[PDB]
């Protein structure tokens, strides 16, 4: 089996992100929503840049 | 052929491709910053105070 | 009558399911009564629709169409899921209807 | 069972540079 | 570390010598570049652009 | 050059020859085999040849299969009612190691219960795999149901038996059963010297006899086993005589007579009496052979069709006529001397292969004890004549019948019908 | 002796040309039994499409009737004798073998001579072949490795002639007319283009006059890898069966043998074997197990991870017992008339001269572990293959996951 199916961690981004089943249909629509996290992700690490003067 | 050494050498192994990669971003760096550089100072040449100050 | 059918016809033309080679009752919502109406299909009808389906989201994920010539046809269209669908509504019915008095 | 003829995908594949003595292993390689 | 003493294990890390190297390499001139080292970069022909 | 079968003074008939083939072959056969257990340890044997591989008391598991991986060489075990053979196959320079390995594995085994019991739920699955062929399955339910004491003893271990063989049977049956005198070691590719020498590490081995025991009773039972399958299979049988007897050899030149097999890619049979006859019997696909088992204590000659179910009985009516017009001397000769040309050319053409020359060696050095050239069996075929291939038929045809069938069984006669 | 000595022992196998050009080859022994066949270089991959099934439906109707004898009299003369006659048809080559005692060597050869020379292609025996046909297509049907190999030999090969299966399509077969079989018999089964192989006891001046006598009327006179898929999904069925395989070297090339040494090297598995499928000037190397529904990605994940190891870090101590595997393989393989006889014929067919043992040994010799790992990641490493997955197929991964995993990021 591989490292990715033994790890618990591995476990679950396997399952969440590397194996998830996925409709093959999806328009760039949902891409949006990973879009948000990212948005998210700029918005903790670059505020975070403007916490350390502000 | 060009490919025949290109693909064999290089593009084998993933580790001399990443090693290639790092290369050619070194390289791209140094003559892309320089190539917008002198884009920009030629647009908008007189302007910028580097001409000015000499 | 003649009326209401051309509405019909023109409401079923403009839906785009047939242009995907779907039928109508591929189109419904996959809730409970559904799945079981699905699960109650004979073989042959549970195969066609499965692979009607998965020739649907295929062309779907192409962004193309099936050709005008294999279109569902609003004149030959089969209700295979209105009986099984209409008669697991019904038993559901009657549950809730014992399980009210 | 022996109704195994894949559909033409002759309208899909990489055009190819030439006919020439090039082979499969080197074609690939090119692509 | 004791089952690790054999031939098959020396003939495995002869093996995977050149990726070892290699992946060094990587490393080392993915730091330089970073960091802009110029300790380095200023022996390479190009990239003299720190004047 | 030829063979030469030396007994050893504990009872260990050796036995070599020198074909300069580069894969030495070697291979202990002891008498051992399902008959020799009782419903006490039931399907013993079946386990005991899937236990070749586990550890020993001078050898690992590991060390047995990657020894013999690594030389390159196969240890195989096969099995039939009778006799059990361990045949170990490995280059001329690897001879050594393996047999050491075959040592510790009969000699010496070490029925570790864990590694038992491990290795006990592999007999679901073996057994499984080899009833995938009807023949297999319809030949076991006719041993069962035509013997009654010895013979009846099923080649794979039943199903309630399946997870509850011990290793104090395994040990009970190899120490009373793979002893020196009722053991043959046979080697093709090796040269007489060291066979001696790997026989002479076999010179202290248990005692000088087994627990033989029990005679194979006849019963004319029969065994019914309704399926759903749409093709039927029917095998009926009445008891031939022994094995290594005239009688034995007019039975399967009568065999021959009926049809055994094919002989023409994709062929029609046109000799075989029996396929001529289904063919105007029924216009659906079928087949039909002679089957005929020879064994120590007793023998078996019959009929195995495989036929649809709906015409099932009238197949194996004509068939049973055919042999019938025989029993009444309706036998000209020159299908006789086809019938004996091709029972010649099939041993002969048996015995090409090394492993089955090897086979055929080792179970006549079992039954026998001196080899016996295959001019002396082709001898043996002519001597039968057309007298006694009808005494035969007559025999099959007068004696009492036991019938195994598996399928849709809606229209296959019974015993007493057939 | 030792190994080479017993190699040494072989006897070689004696090859003379005719005049019309048929190579008739032999290998004397001392058996009592002889296997006396002869080889045609035609097979699936030289029909068009419009006779895929020719070469098949020949093979069906070969032994029912010759010009000389109907074909009842010629299986009754077979059966008489004793003898088995046989034959088989891959893409490549067709082969009619009998059987037969070394006494009944003439009779046999005349006989392969009236099933090629002159074969009797009776209209009513034609139909009795389509319907028989039409009948053994359905019953391989059930047999899903067949399938899964058919499957992979067309995804694989595609447009090239070397795709279409031997059977033929259905609708191939009904119509394949008489003048058909005739043609493909005149410009197919023509000397020099064949080869009469025996093996056993027969002296090769008695083969040479039986094959003058009997075989001397015989008239004197791109291939590409496509790395696709294919999965037919089926519930169903019990077990999943997959097949991928990658390009491989054709039948002369040095490479093969390091190829079978890998091979050999390579339980999650029901049943997983590997094979080396050569041809002309293709081939496939690659892997075929059966799987539970839920384990086909463990499977191709553990398969692959071989593959790359191999390609990769071969050490030394496995590649000897690949070798050794090799070598008992072969000298096993060749035990027996038949093997021996099928070995002259297709070697004759494919390599030209009979690659003695002696010469198979050295080369197995000169293998090593550099040598493996620098031929397989050759022919193996970043590789895109051809999958054949016969259902239930759902596990299986995605090709783009199958060609990610035809190589590592680590290395």
């Amino acid at each position: 089996t591989p490292m990715r199916k033994t790890n618990p961690l591995m476990k679950l981004i396997n399952h969440s992100f590397i194996d998830l089943p996925t409709p093959s249909n999806i328009s760039a629509w949902w891409n949006f929503g990973s879009l948000l996290g990212a948005c998210l992700i700029l918005q903790i690490t670059t505020g975070l840049f403007l916490a350390m003067h502000y | 052929t060009l490919t025949s050494k290109l693909y064999s050498l290089l593009f084998r192994r993933t580790s001399t491709f990443a090693l290639t990669i790092i290369v050619g971003v070194m390289f791209f760096e140094r003559a892309f910053d320089q190539g917008a550089d002198a884009i920009y100072d030629h647009i908008n040449e007189g302007k910028l105070w580097k001409h000015i100050k000499h | 009558g003649k009326w209401l059918d051309g509405i019909r016809k023109w409401y079923y033309n403009a839906a785009g399911f047939n242009k995907l080679g779907l039928m109508r009752d591929d189109t419904i919502y996959e809730d409970e009564d559904v799945k079981e109406a699905i699960r109650r299909l004979p073989e042959n009808l549970y195969n066609d629709r499965m692979f009607r389906i998965k020739r649907a989201l295929d062309l779907n994920l192409k962004h193309q169409i099936l050709p005008k010539e294999q279109w569902t046809k609003y004149e030959e269209e089969n209700f295979y899921l209105e009986p099984y669908l209409k008669e697991v509504i019904r038993e559901r019915k009657e549950r809730e209807e014992w399980a009210k008095k | 069972h022996t109704d195994i003829k894949v559909p033409d995908f002759s309208e899909y594949r990489r055009l190819e540079v030439l006919d020439s003595t090039k082979s499969s292993r080197e074609s690939s390689e090119a692509r | 570390v004791t089952r690790f003493l054999g031939p098959r294990y020396r003939e495995l890390v002869k093996n995977w010598v050149p990726t070892a190297y290699t992946w060094g390499a990587v490393g080392a001139v993915g730091l330089v570049w970073a960091t802009d080292w110029r300790l380095i970069l200023d022996w390479v022909p190009y990239i003299n652009g720190k004047f | 050059q030829d063979l030469e079968f030396t007994k050893l003074p504990n009872g260990l008939v050796i036995a070599s020859l020198e074909n300069y083939s580069p894969v030495s072959r070697i291979g202990l056969f002891i008498k051992a085999g399902s008959r020799y257990e009782d419903f006490s340890n039931l399907g013993t044997t079946h386990l005991l040849r899937l236990t070749s591989s586990l550890t020993t008391k001078g050898a690992s598991s590991f060390k047995i299969t990657r020894g013999i991986e690594a030389v390159g060489g196969k240890l195989s075990v096969t099995a039939t009612r009778e006799n059990m053979a361990y045949t170990v196959e490995c280059l001329r320079g690897d001879v050594d190691i393996l047999m050491e390995f075959l040592l510790n594995v009969t000699t010496a085994p070490e029925f570790r219960r864990w590694e038992v019991a491990d290795l006990q739920p592999q007999l679901k699955i073996d057994k499984a795999v080899a009833f995938q062929n009807p023949q297999t399955h319809v030949i076991e339910n006719l041993h069962a149901a035509a013997y009654r004491n010895a013979l009846a003893n099923p080649l794979y271990c039943p199903d309630y038996r399946i997870g509850k063989v011990t290793s104090e049977e395994l040990h009970y049956f190899v120490q009373n059963h793979f002893t020196s005198a009722r053991m043959a070691l046979i080697g093709l590719g090796v040269s007489h010297p060291v066979l001696k020498q790997v026989a002479e590490q076999f010179l202290n081995m248990r005692g000088g006899l087994g627990l033989s025991g029990a005679k194979a009773n006849y019963r004319g039972g029969e065994i019914r086993e309704q399926n759903g399958d749409s093709l039927v299979h029917a095998a009926f049988v009445a008891e031939s005589a022994v094995a290594g007897s005239a009688e034995a050899n007019a039975f399967s030149v009568l065999q021959h007579v009926l049809g055994a097999g094919p002989h023409v890619k994709r062929g029609s049979n046109t000799t075989s009496h029996l396929h001529q006859a289904v063919a105007k019997a029924t216009q659906q696909p079928f087949d039909v052979s002679a089957f005929n088992a020879s064994y120590s204590d007793s023998g078996l000659f019959g009929i195995y069709t495989i036929s649809q179910a709906t015409a099932a009985g009238d197949v194996i009516k004509a068939a049973y006529n055919q042999v019938k017009t025989i029993a009444q001397g309706n036998l000209s000769n020159t299908d006789v001397q086809a019938a004996k040309n091709k029972l010649k050319a099939g041993y002969l053409m048996s015995v090409e292969s090394s492993e089955c020359f090897l086979e055929e060696v080792g179970s006549q050095a079992l039954v026998a004890g001196s080899y016996m050239p295959p001019s002396t069996v082709l001898q043996q075929i002519d001597s039968v004549a057309n007298a006694d291939i009808i005494n035969a038929a007559k025999k099959f045809v007068s004696g009492q019948k036991s019938m195994a069938a598996s399928g849709n069984l809606g229209h296959t006669p019974f015993v007493d019908e057939l | 002796a030792t190994f080479a000595q017993a190699l040494q022992f072989v006897p070689e196998t004696q090859v003379s040309l005719l005049d019309n050009g048929l190579r008739v080859a032999s290998e004397q022994s001392s058996q009592p039994t002889c296997t006396v066949g002869v080889w045609i270089d035609v097979g699936s991959r030289f029909e068009t499409e419009k006779n895929n099934g020719a070469g098949y439906f020949l093979e069906h109707l070969a032994f029912k009737g010759t010009k000389n004898r109907p074909g009842s009299a010629l299986e009754k003369e077979v059966e008489s004798m004793g003898a088995h006659l046989n034959a088989y048809s891959t893409r490549e080559h067709t082969a009619y073998y009998i059987k037969a005692l070394s006494k009944d060597l003439p009779k046999a050869v005349e006989l392969l001579g009236d099933i090629v020379q002159n074969c009797s292609l009776e209209d009513s025996q034609i139909e009795k072949e389509r319907d028989v046909i039409l009948r053994e297509m359905q019953e391989n049907d059930a047999s899903m490795r067949d399938v899964v190999f058919n499957y992979l030999h067309a995804t694989a090969f595609q447009g090239t002639p070397l795709a279409q299966a031997v059977e033929g399509p259905s609708e191939n077969v009904r119509k394949l007319s008489r003048a058909d079989l005739t043609e493909y018999l005149s410009t197919h089964y023509k000397a020099p283009r064949m080869v009469l192989a025996a093996a056993g006891g027969v002296e090769h001046q008695q083969l040479l006059d039986l094959a003058q006598k009997h075989l001397g009327g015989i008239p004197w006179t791109p291939c590409r890898f496509t790395g696709s898929e294919i999965r037919h999904r089926d519930d169903a069925l019990p077990f999943a069966h997959v097949a991928i395989a990658v390009e491989g070297p054709g039948w002369a090339s040095p490479d093969n043998v390091a190829l079978q040494v890998a091979n050999a090297i390579i339980k999650l598995c029901q049943s997983f074997q590997t094979f080396s499928i050569c041809y002309a000037e293709t081939g496939l190397l690659g892997a075929h197990f059966v799987c539970d529904r839920m384990k086909i990605d463990d499977m191709m994940f553990v398969l692959q991870g071989q593959w790359m190891r191999l390609c990769t870090s071969a050490t030394e101590s496995e590649v000897a017992r690949g070798k050794n595997i090799l070598r008992n393989a072969l000298v096993s393989h060749l035990d027996g008339t038949t093997p021996v006889c099928e070995d002259i014929g297709r070697s004759l067919l494919t390599y030209g001269r009979r690659i003695p043992l002696a010469e198979w040994e050295s080369r197995i010799a000169e293998v090593d572990a550099s040598v493996v790992r620098e031929i397989c990641s050759k022919y193996i490493y970043d590789q895109c293959p051809a999958v054949a997955g016969y259902g239930p197929i759902e596990q299986l991964p995605d090709y783009n996951r199958i060609r990610s995993g035809m190589f590592w990021l680590r290395f």
